[PDB]
């Protein structure tokens, strides 16, 4: 078990320039998910049966 | 259109799945890749006068010198049907013959 | 509720686990704290840097970037608001993100949104000059792009004076 | 006797706590919506034009 110091990921430096540009060249499609939940249980209590 | 509301890039569309107490949503979206860079001037200079595109933006491999949109590498020739002129290029900072 | 005495808690002890769900719930609320500021400031993949020399077209975000001369790393403006706003068994527990950390998420969206537009939230950063890229929120906004290249030095004037305002009022 | 004494005290007590941790679970409640709500406009308004 060894404990670190976390390291909030990785670092670059983008070239920036007055006159250059990055344009794509080619793309992907991709499918996520997300999970919501939107209901709990439905209960009932009685008190002088408790 | 709001961004990062559902799927991370561009949005195209989203499936609905049911949960034993909840949802499942199947987000589609659109991401680029494989970039190359390129030399950009914002307007080009022609007769004296100033012209600007009308969607995209101007490129060019060393040479030559395109019009191609914003998302998507496809260059086409510089035509006065694409581009729309605007007084003559005196204070636009960056202009090039072309 | 004791204070270390023992037929204290001899007595409390048969009421049962009344405590067991309150120390549940503070851990739940601190748990919570947590996620709080790591969904809302770690929104981006990488951590990116602003060039050496910076010519953003007239456009001065010195007021904003991060000093490296300043320990703290942080920005004039942060330093101000940092500045200006000020046991019987209870305890406080330090958050897992230092103030550090926080800054260079910070520092880095910043960046990240003066290099690259807003390209970097959607896939790779893809840099383009800075007027170019008022140039493209203009035309989102309905407007054409020849005003600004028209007008770019005194919007970038209007735009300093009005950060050195925000700068004073605060 | 004095058991008598301690246990008014010891109810008085975990009354005075049991108030202290549902205000602090209503006011945590409120820090999450305003949490939210600061997460949504760094995602839209900074990350793009809205
Ligand atoms: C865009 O990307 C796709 C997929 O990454 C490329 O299609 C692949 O091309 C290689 C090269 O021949 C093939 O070996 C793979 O089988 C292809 N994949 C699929 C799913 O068909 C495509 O070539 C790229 N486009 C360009 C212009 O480079
Ligand atoms: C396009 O050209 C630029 C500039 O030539 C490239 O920038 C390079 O970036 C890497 C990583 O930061 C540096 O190590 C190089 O020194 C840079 N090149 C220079 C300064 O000439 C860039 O990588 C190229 N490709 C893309 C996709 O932008
Ligand atoms: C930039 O791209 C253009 C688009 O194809 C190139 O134009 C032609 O390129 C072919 C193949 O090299 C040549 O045979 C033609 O003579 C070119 N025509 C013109 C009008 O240029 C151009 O060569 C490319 N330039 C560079 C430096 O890569
Ligand atoms: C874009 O940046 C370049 C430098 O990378 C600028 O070129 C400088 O222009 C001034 C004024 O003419 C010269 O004194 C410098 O010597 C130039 N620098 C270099 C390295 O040659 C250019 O002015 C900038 N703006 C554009 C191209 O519109
Ligand atoms: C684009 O072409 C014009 C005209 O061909 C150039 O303007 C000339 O600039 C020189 C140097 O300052 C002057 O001596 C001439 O009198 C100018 N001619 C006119 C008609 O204005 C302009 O310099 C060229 N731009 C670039 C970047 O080369
Ligand atoms: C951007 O604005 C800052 C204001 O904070 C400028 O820094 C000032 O520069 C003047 C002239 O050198 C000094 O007299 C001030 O003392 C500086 N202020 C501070 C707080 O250091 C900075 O020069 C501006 N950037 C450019 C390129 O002009």
């Amino acid at each position: 078990i060894i404990a670190y110091t976390m390291s909030l990921g990785a670092e670059n430096s983008v070239a920036y320039s007055n006159n250059s540009i990055a344009i794509p060249t080619n793309f992907t499609i991709s499918v996520t998910t997300e999970i919501l939940p939107v209901s709990m249980t439905k209960t009932s209590v009685d008190c002088t049966m408790y | 259109k709001r961004v990062d509301f559902c799927g991370k890039g561009y949005h195209l569309m989203s499936f609905p799945q049911s949960a034993p107490h909840g949802v499942v949503f199947l987000h589609v979206t659109y991401v680029p890749a494989h970039e190359k860079n390129f030399t950009t001037a914002p307007a080009i200079c022609h007769d004296g006068k100033a012209h600007f595109p009308r969607e995209g933006v101007f490129v060019s491999n060393g040479t030559d010198w395109f019009v191609t949109q914003r998302n998507f590498y496809e260059p086409q020739i510089i035509t006065t049907d694409n581009t729309f002129v605007s007084g003559n290029c005196d204070v636009v900072i960056g202009i090039v013959n072309n | 509720i004791c204070g270390d005495s023992t037929e204290c808690s001899n007595l409390l002890l048969q009421y049962g686990s009344f405590c067991t769900q309150l120390n549940r719930a503070l851990t739940g609320i601190a748990v919570e704290q947590d996620k709080n500021t790591q969904e809302v400031f770690a929104q981006v993949k990488q951590i990116y840097k602003t060039p050496p020399i910076k010519d953003f077209g007239g456009f001065n975000f010195s007021q904003i970037l991060p000093d490296p001369s300043k320990p703290s790393k942080r920005s004039f403006i942060e330093d101000l608001l940092f500045n200006k706003v000020t046991f019987n068994g209870l305890t406080v527990l330090p958050p897992l993100l230092t103030d550090e950390m926080i800054a260079q998420y910070t520092s880095a969206l910043l960046a990240g949104t003066i290099t690259s537009g807003w390209t970097f939230g959607a896939g790779a950063a893809l840099q383009i000059p800075f007027a170019m890229q008022m140039a493209y929120r203009f035309n989102g906004i309905g407007v054409t792009q020849n005003v600004l290249y028209e007008n770019q030095k005194l919007i970038a004037n209007q735009f300093n004076s009005a950060i050195g305002k925000i700068q004073d009022s605060l | 006797e004095a058991e008598v004494q301690i246990d008014r005290l010891i109810t008085g007590r975990l009354q005075s706590l049991q108030t202290y941790v549902t205000q602090q679970l209503i006011r945590a409640a409120e820090i999450r919506a305003s949490a939210n709500l600061a997460a949504t406009k760094m995602s839209e308004c900074v990350l793009g034009q809205s």
